Order: C-alpha cells, then structure tokens, then sequence
C-alpha cells in the first residue's frame, strides 16, 4: 500500500546507514529529492556470519536511527548480507510462469548447500519480452538461506518498521548509477563495491549486469592487518586506517602503515585480477573500458590509482546522490560527496522504495 | 506494495459497491436486533398475564 | 498503422471480477440473515397469538 | 455507444495534455476538427516507474484538464506509458481468431517477465486478408502488467470520464502523420518521439510499422545533467533547459550548459545509432530516407541537425495538426505550429476518438 518507504544499511558491519528520499516541491515541480540521512557505527554481535544474531539491539539500534533522522515513515526496504545470499546465473527454457518458478527452484536445488529451508527470487538477464516459447531463458537466482531473512525481518518488526522489499547490495548499489549506465548501453562498465565485511564485483552492458562475484576480502582485512602489527583495538586501528593513511600530516606513517597493508593490497588486486580473468569468456582479444567505486573500504587513499594500473581499467569514484535533488540550504553538497561512497546502497534500495 | 493504498484512497464502483453493502448490513443488525427486544419484551408480558 | 486497445484486460479486468464477486458474497450473506430475522418473526407472532389467549382466559 | 470521445496525455510524466477535435461544420460541410486543447505540468508524485501512483491528485489534474478545455464530453480515449508496456513482435500461423488469441497469450506468456496478470493485445502487421490457413501469421503483442492499467482506470473513473480505448504512444503519435506516410508507400521512414520519461523509436514502409524500440534515455536526462552540474532544482534546471538553450541571447551559455549535456547527446546518439544498427537485418547494402520527430525532448535547439548529421538520415520536426481543420479565429497557426511536438500523441489517440 503507498508509502514512500524507508532505506537502512542493514549489511554494513561497520556502519547502519538510513536515507530518507521522496518527492520534494519546488515552484510547483516535484521530483525525487533527499530528505534525511542518518548513519551509526554498528554496535558488534549484532551480525555474525552475515546473519543478524542480536535482533535487539539491531532493532534499538534502527530505532536510533529513525529518530535522527526525524523520519515519520515506518516501511522499509532493506538488503541481505553479502554472506548471506548465494547469487548465479541459470538457464533454462521459458514458459509458464509457475513452470518457471518450480523448474528454478529445481535447478537451484542443485545450487544450494542447505536444505529449501531456502529463499529463490529470480530475475532475467534479458527481457523475456524478447524470446519465444521454450527458447532463450536466462534467469538469474539469488538464494539465502531462510533466517537470515527471518533475523533481518524480526529486527525490522521491533522497529516498527515495515519491509517491503528485501533486496541484495550488488545490485542495489547500482540503482543511483543505473540512468548514468543507461546512457552508454554497449560499454562494458565495472563496478566495485569494497565494504567491511565483502567486496562485490557486477560487470555490465549498459544497466544490464552481466554478472556478479562476491570477495571474502574488504576493509575488515586491511583494519585488522593494521591490527596485527600494532597490537592495537579494531577501532584504533581503524582511525589509524582512515586518519592515518590520508591526512597531509601522514608523511611517515604511509610506510609503517603501508608495510602493514601491503600483503591485503597484493592480494586484493590479485583477487579482482582473478574474478575480471574468471570473466573474459566470450572476447579474447578485447580489454575493458570503465568502472566505478563504492563502499568505504574503497576510500583508502591512493586506492583507486592503484587498482586502475594494477587492473587496466580506469577505476573512479562516482557521486551517487546526483540521481536526486539536494537542497543546498538543507546538505552541504561537500560532505554528501564526501559520505556517497558509503551512502550508495543507503540511497540505492532508497530509491528502489518510491519506485 | 502501493498502488493499494493508491486504490484504498481512492474509489469508485468497487468501493461504491461496498459501502452500499457496509451499510445495508449495519441496517440488517439493526432490524435483527429490532426483532429481538419484542421477543424479551413479549415474554415479560407473558409472565405477567400469567401471574393475573 | 496499428490499432491497439488495452482495455479489459487485466487489474482492471480482475479487479472489477473481484469487485463483482465480494458484492455477490454480501447479497448472499444479507439474503440469509434476512430469512433469519424473518423465521424469528413468525415464531414472534405465534408465541404473540398464545399469550393473547391466555389474556382472553 | 457513438459520442466523440476525448484525449488526454496521461503518460506525459511533464505534462497531461488533452485535445478535442471534433467534426465542425461550415457552409453546410464538415469535417475532423479541433475544438479545444489544455496542457498542465503533471504534479509529480502522480506517475512513478509509469504507473499511476496517485490516482486522487491525478484525478483532479485531469478535472482542471476538462475546466479548462470547457468541454462537456466525458468519454476518452488515452495512453500507457512507454514503461509500462512491453511491445515486440510474433509470428505464429494464423487459423481461428480464439485460437489465434490463446496461441498468442502462450507464446507472449514466454515474453512477459511477470504472472498473468498482464495485458495482451496483438495487432497483425501484415493484413491477414493476405494468407492461407495455417500460414505466414505475424502479430505485434502490446503486453502491459495489469493495473498500470488498473491505476489509470481509477484515475479515469472519478475524473468522471470512460475510457473506450487504452493504446500506446509509439503508435497514437503516428496517427497525425499516417496519411502522409500512406502517400509514399515503399518509403522506409523514421519517426522518434523523445519524451520526458521514453524515447521512442518506431520505423514505418508506408505507414505500416516495420517495428518499435524504446530507449529509457530522454529529456530527463539533459533536465537531471544541468540539476546535477549546477545543484539546481528540477524546475529552473529544466527552464534553463528551455529558454536557456535557444534565447537570441544564449551566446554565452552553450558552453555553460552545452558541456553539461554534452554526455547525453553522445549517448542519446550512441542508442539511436545502436537501435538503427539492430534494426538493419535485411538489406545489408542500402541506405535510410525520411524522419520526423515528435515530443517536447525534440526541441533541444540544434537537435535536430545533430541528428541528421549523426544517424546519416534527414530528421524534421513535423506538423502534426495538418490532419485536422483548424479554425483561425478561434487558434493561432503559430503557436499550434510550436506546441505541435508535445501534442502530437495528445491528438493521436484523439483522431482515435472519433473513429
Ligand atoms: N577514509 C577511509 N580510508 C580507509 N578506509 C575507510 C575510510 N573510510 C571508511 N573506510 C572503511 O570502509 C568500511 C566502511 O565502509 P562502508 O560503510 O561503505 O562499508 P559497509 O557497507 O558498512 O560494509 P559491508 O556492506 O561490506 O558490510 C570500514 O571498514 C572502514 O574501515
Ligand atoms: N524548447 C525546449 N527545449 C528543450 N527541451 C524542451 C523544450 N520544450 C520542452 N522540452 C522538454 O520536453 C519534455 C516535455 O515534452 P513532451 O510533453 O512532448 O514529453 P511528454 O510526452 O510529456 O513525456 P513522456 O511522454 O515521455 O512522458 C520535458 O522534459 C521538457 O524538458
Ligand atoms: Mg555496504
Ligand atoms: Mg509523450
């Protein structure tokens, strides 16, 4: 029933983030526009192994941020842990819908290593509009299992919150990106997503994934590098990551620190030179065009230059809030550029709950 | 899941309907009611017609 | 040049075939309690007609 | 039951217009007429992801729409929106016209990626009067999830209209130009509608469609790019848009304003050039004709040579109110001349109306 819903970070382990987006009125025109945006450092046990394993404090948690925010809307769209849900492609031959439905949770019967006890949504990677009967199917399955959802939906029932749509990062992530891809529609486009608990990779043709692969390695790594060889607390030497590696100031400690982060950054690069290698099926005589960067684990400084020589593709921050209209008197246009990396699903499944 | 709410404030024959059938049940608890009491009321005059 | 329609299929379609349906479920409900309140007036009338005559007596 | 129905243009997302034309007489003839025209910028909120998702406020928009025409018929005829539906060729045999409408509903079933739940309707693109049973079937299926419909018939009910017919745009704007293309009849012609929410693409032998595709890029975009590039709001970005592109004034800001949409024109050329491209499939050794353009998105200044140059066709902006007779006390020839390339849908389905 029509709300403009809600959109918290419910996956970010390091940081449950929520943005407001609705439709703003200026000289008699409206349009999507932001309206509030909060974020909070997650209070840990809340999520383990990608399930939500204290819905309690999960829950007094999202009720902080719903105050901050000043929000009165109490629906929800929100996204699984990267851990949580298994994403792949699979063929198969249209028909009827139930016939499709049955026949994928057949074959990803196949896909899944727990019992059904599982969750299947499908989408196609190509218009079915396109395709006639019994030939051409591709559906692409997301698949979780169970309570996952089950954790995540009791967390939002105490918040008062209502869920709607219980989407996944890799792709909600691209919806502030979608029209900016819909624009070039042959371009092959990366985009990354380096967070704290998963990296996640989806390759495009226009807004048309491709595909999608999802890295153990993130950001939790590179704190707990910096960890290991400082004897420090998570937090010090998360601050000793952030303010450490990118201040003007930090002339001697990019080598302290640098020593310490470079087996996690030899190895990243040698994962996504895996998974782009892992890709390259059909053109073997083509290379690569352009991709983007989310996620905080990305504002490591100097991160993207190194990811663009070391992978030959020009890898570049991109500002998602310019899919909506920003009030200057109410957000300073700086700071929001300067939270959009992590703030990209925040405002993607965001604007997936006025769609 | 909206375009619901969009039709639950909205309306027209579906909803003119319903409203129409609201009310004529609300008229057919009244009347059922309304032929209830008569009943208490004519057994009371019973037991006093009985009790001369 | 084509000539297209969209009109009468579908949420419009089967709306209107539920909008039709849940109304026939009214009528049917209302027409039962209707025959109660009546067979409730009959057995009124009777136990009126009994109690007159024990007035009469 | 025969009145002269009406005309809205609902999926307009910028603007609901409406038309009436109806049969005036003069010196004892008659004939297709324009009695009355409106136009009001759509309140937003109204329409998102092309369903009509507030029904109410839409309603009474539509309401000043028949005040202000002061028009005293509440029959209409009207449109879905270009996102809203799914149109894509078929071919099956023809035989029985049950049969035909059940073998077309299974083989679109294949095409349709949501239940049915979904609206089917196929026009034949070759004159069936042409072919032997069992043989050379060729129907376009126009499929449309439900109640898009259902949202639209609301929004018409308690306007106190009645539709009659539910059509596309791709197809409504060319009723205004099907004599003239029924004039030249082996000539492959063009004709793009770029609107606010779609572009359409629909190329013609006569005015026989060949086929439709619809690009999500339109003006929007350029609308969205100078919001982005200047963090202007929706409206005074899209004025600049307007006046600022094509004032005797302008000489100073086309770099302003031109370097801020020049990603979309490139873009927008690269999905025309690729929809020409996909198109191609038969005569791989000819080359293309004529091309007209309909839809405010058309009168980006300039637009149209960028076009000609750039798709190697011939691309005109077009009357379409040469279909109708038009009273000269009653309507300048000028301004209908410039209000031409929005309405030409908004009196499509309206020489619909009086069929
Ligand atoms: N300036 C910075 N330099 C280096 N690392 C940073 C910086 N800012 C944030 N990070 C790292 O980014 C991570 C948080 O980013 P973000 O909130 O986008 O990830 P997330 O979406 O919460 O994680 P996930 O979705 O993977 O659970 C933290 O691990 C943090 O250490
Ligand atoms: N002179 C102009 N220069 C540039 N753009 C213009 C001009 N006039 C109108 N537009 C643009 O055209 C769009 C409106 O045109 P029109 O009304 O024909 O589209 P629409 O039919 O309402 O949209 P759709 O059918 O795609 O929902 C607006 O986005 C507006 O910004
Ligand atoms: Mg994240
Ligand atoms: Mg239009």
């Amino acid at each position: 029933a029509k709300g403009k819903l809600v959109l918290g970070l419910d996956i970010g382990s390091t940081s449950i983030k929520m943005i407001l987006l609705k439709e703003q009125r200026k000289r008699g025109e409206v349009i999507y526009a932001l309206q509030s945006f909060g974020m909070k450092p997650l209070p840990p046990e809340a999520i383990v192994d990608g399930a939500l394993m204290n819905s309690t404090a999960i829950v007094q948690a999202v009720q902080d941020l719903m105050s901050e925010l000043k929000v009165k809307g109490k629906d929800v769209a929100i996204g699984v842990s990267g851990h949580s849900v298994i994403i792949k492609k699979i063929q198969m031959p249209r028909m009827s819908q139930d016939e499709l439905e049955e026949s994928i949770q057949w074959e990803a019967e196949q896909y899944i290593p727990f019992d059904v006890k599982d969750v299947n949504i499908d989408t196609q990677i190509l218009d079915g509009g396109g395709n006639d009967a019994t030939g051409q199917m591709d559906v692409l399955l997301v698949a979780a299992k169970k309570d996952m959802i089950n954790d995540y939906t009791t967390v939002v029932s105490e918040a008062g919150l209502a869920p709607v749509v219980v989407d996944v990062d890799a792709f909600a992530v691209q919806n502030m990106f979608s029209v900016n891809y819909d624009v070039p529609e042959r371009e092959t486009v990366v985009l990354i997503n380096a967070g704290a608990s998963v990296v996640n990779i989806n390759i495009i043709s226009n807004g048309a994934t491709v595909f999608t692969r999802d890295v153990t390695i993130g950001g939790n790594q590179f704190t707990e590098e910096i960890q290991k060889q400082l004897n420090v607390s998570y937090e010090e030497a998360e601050a000793l990551k952030i303010g450490g590696n990118g201040a003007d100031a930090d002339a001697v400690v990019p080598q302290d620190v640098e020593r310490v982060l470079s087996s996690v950054a030899e190895q990243v690069a040698g994962e996504i030179q895996r998974s782009l290698d892992f890709y390259a099926g059909t053109a073997a005589d083509s290379n690569f065009s352009k991709v983007y960067l989310s996620g905080g684990t990305a504002k490591i400084p100097a991160l993207f230059k190194t990811i663009e020589a070391r992978t030959g593709v020009p890898v570049e921050i991109l500002n998602p809030f310019r899919k909506i209209e920003v009030d200057n008197r109410k957000f300073d246009p700086a700071f929001v550029m300067d939270v959009a990396p992590m703030a990209a699903v925040a405002v993607g499944l965001a604007l997936r709950r006025p769609g | 899941m909206d375009k619901y709410l969009d039709q639950f404030v909205k309306a027209p024959p579906a909803i003119k309907f319903g409203g129409l059938a609201f009310v004529v049940g609300a008229l057919t608890a009244a009347n059922f009611f309304m032929v209830i009491q008569p009943t208490e009321e004519e057994i009371g005059w019973a037991v006093a017609e009985r009790r001369k | 040049m084509m000539i297209r329609i969209n009109l009468l299929p579908v949420r419009a379609v089967k709306k209107r075939e539920m909008g039709r349906q849940v109304l026939v479920l009214f009528a049917v409900v209302l027409i039962g309690a209707g025959v109660a309140n009546y067979l409730w007036y009959d057995d009124r009338q009777s136990e009126l007609e009994a109690h007159q005559a024990g007035v009469a007596s």
